[PDB]
RNA sequence: GUGGGAGAGGGUGGUGGAAUUCCCGGAGUAGCGGUGAAAUGCGCAGAUACCGGGAGGAACGCCGAUGGCGAAGGCAGCCACCUGGUCCACCCGUGACGCUGAGGCGCGAAAGCGUGGGGAGCAAACCGGAUUAGAUACCCGGGUAGUCCACGCCCUAAACGAUGCGCGCUAGGUCUCUGGGUCUCCUGGGGGCCGAAGCUAACGCGUUAAGCGCGCCGCCUGGGGAGUACGGCCGCAAGGC
């Protein structure tokens, strides 16, 4: 599946290197805390590599969560 | 005894079994049934009926409690798991909802050899 | 010396009093370690996407001290002696790699 | 880490002439720098295989430019050393 | 040299959460477990399932690739420090300072060894259940060495691309990682697939050659006996060359 819209377009101008970006960030992260993936972020290796180091970091941090129970079914 | 109207209920299927727990709010159970407690004792414990019937006596005893409002939650893959679930809905038990909880590491205790190889 | 942006996360459970005490070591203990505080943004309160030391919430601050690389993995062994300090996360400064722009 | 200054610096103190960069002198000399850096690291961390390997081919290249400093001019070379810290 | 880039390349310290096991408390009751079926096993000294807390060991989900780094073995939670290799642009410096490399020296998965420590999960041996004509096995329940850490050994492998290193030459197409550009595409480095000429026993290779050439090293000479015997060298030993 995945043919809608990237998370990429859905956003602007942001520094894809800031951990503390909650608002943003959350929104490359499923129903879990699942890292999106690239046919879903839309994003290039360099950056979605970047992103994912970024992410981490959020989490140990305490923004950002590790895993998130599935709603629904 | 104890009149708890509104809590939980957690299901738990096995390739082997399925055993459905109904607690109160801030997590207690109050009564549970299984695959063994319904009478199927074997190879028929994991079977989706089984799962059906043990859910629906998780809720038959969990009526008595005076409940009336799970929040059904599920964990493992079981056999017969998208089976007990569609149970407690028909039960009468107004069903909150449902969650998929099954548990899963990020690399923890390397598994058995039955369930080995990795990728 | 090199830039590096220091996040600090507390009990989020002080008085005026009982928090202006943790930023007493958290800039004492700091400037013991060639501090140099090029800046500081306090984000105080947050809902954290998980409990942490079994509190609900989170007080977060965030600096940008110059030090002494040699003297890092030393303040932060120094911050994280305090019991009301939870969480001690020194990054090293980056330029904002902008993304979709 | 070796600062840009702490290169330059001993650059601009062997180069034969304003402008020196490349001549078999600099090169020594900025490579003895190189390898009595890591020679401390490994010094610690002697479980550091990898990084050794590094410096076991920093010592060669030193030793072969040496060894045609010591070909063409024999002065120079009797110079670097001293100049240095080899041969001792 | 200067300016830039990528990275699970290495080493040390710290630290994050998920999961299993164990302990403590709550609540709760007759089973859980497991299999083709079962049994052994565990549970009313209260197990399983659920909630809270604690201890500890090991490994790091998603990202993750058909990806990257490394000379090879191999390398992925996050942070910092210490450190190796490499690529691009500038054309700035040296002026053949090059290639290869017997022997030497160093690294070298796993298993294994020595001393000390650790020991959650897993599990040779082993102890049991089952299956079977038998079962010294496949299946099930347990379990020691080990698996982990340090220090010292050991030096093997389908250690594989089964393809030694270096340099030049010889159509293209396409996908991809990383740098530069005047950024439709051109240009450099690396990873793939289809393919000219050509090569090949065939399969296949084909600018990442198994093509056309030069240099240096290693190696082969029918099968079995045999990677054995003898000798030597190495190792604490197993055992290695
Ligand atoms: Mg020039
Ligand atoms: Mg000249
Ligand atoms: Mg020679
Ligand atoms: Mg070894
Ligand atoms: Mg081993
Ligand atoms: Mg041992
Ligand atoms: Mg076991
Ligand atoms: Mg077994
Ligand atoms: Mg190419
Ligand atoms: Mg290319
Ligand atoms: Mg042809
Ligand atoms: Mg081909
Ligand atoms: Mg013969
Ligand atoms: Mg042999
Ligand atoms: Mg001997």
């Amino acid at each position: 599946p995945s043919r809608k819209a990237k998370v990429k377009a859905t956003l602007g101008e942001f520094d894809l290197r800031d951990y503390r970006n909650v608002e943003v960030l959350k929104r490359f992260l499923s129903e879990t805390g699942k890292i999106l993936p690239r046919r879903r972020t839309g994003l290039s290796g360099k950056e979605q590599r970047i992103l994912a180091k970024t992410i981490k970091r959020a989490r140990i941090l305490g923004l950002l969560p590790f895993t998130e129970k599935l709603v629904r079914k | 005894k104890r009149q708890v109207a509104s809590g939980r209920a957690y299901i738990h299927a096995s390739y082997n079994n399925t055993i459905v727990t109904i607690t109160d709010p801030d997590g207690n159970p109050i009564t549970w049934s299984s695959g063994g407690v319904i009478g199927y004792k074997g190879s028929r414990k994991g079977t989706p009926y089984a799962a059906q019937l043990a859910a629906l006596d998780a809720a038959k005893k969990a009526m008595a409690y005076g409940m009336q409002s799970v929040d059904v939650i599920v964990r493992g893959t079981g056999a017969g798991r998208e089976q007990a679930i569609r149970a407690l809905q028909a039960s009468g038990l107004q069903v909150k909802s449902i969650v998929d909880d099954t548990p899963v590491p990020h690399n923890g205790c390397r598994p058995k050899k039955k369930f080995r190889k990795a990728s | 010396m090199r830039r590096y942006e220091v996040n600090i996360v507390l009990n989020p459970n002080l008085d005026q009093s009982q928090l202006a005490l943790e930023k007493e070591i958290i800039q004492r203990a700091l400037e013991n370690y060639g501090a140099r505080v090029e800046k500081v943004e306090e984000l105080g309160l947050r809902r954290l996407a998980y409990p942490i030391a079994k509190d609900p919430q989170g007080y977060f601050l965030w600096y940008q001290v110059e030090m002494p690389e040699d003297r890092v993995n030393d303040l932060a062994r120094e911050l994280r002696i305090r019991d009301n300090v939870r969480r001690v996360m020194v990054v090293k400064s980056q330029e904002p790699f902008l993304a979709n722009a | 880490p070796i600062t840009k200054e702490e290169k330059q610096k001993v650059i601009q103190e062997f180069a034969r002439f304003p402008g020196d960069t490349g001549s078999t002198e600099v090169q020594v000399a900025l490579l003895t720098l190189r390898i009595n850096r890591l020679s401390e690291h490994l010094k610690v961390h002697k479980k550091d295989h990898h990084s050794h390997r590094g410096l076991l081919m920093m010592v060669g290249q030193r030793r072969r430019l040496l060894r045609y400093l010591q070909r063409e001019d024999p002065e120079r070379y009797r110079a670097l050393i001293e100049k240095l810290g080899i041969r001792g």
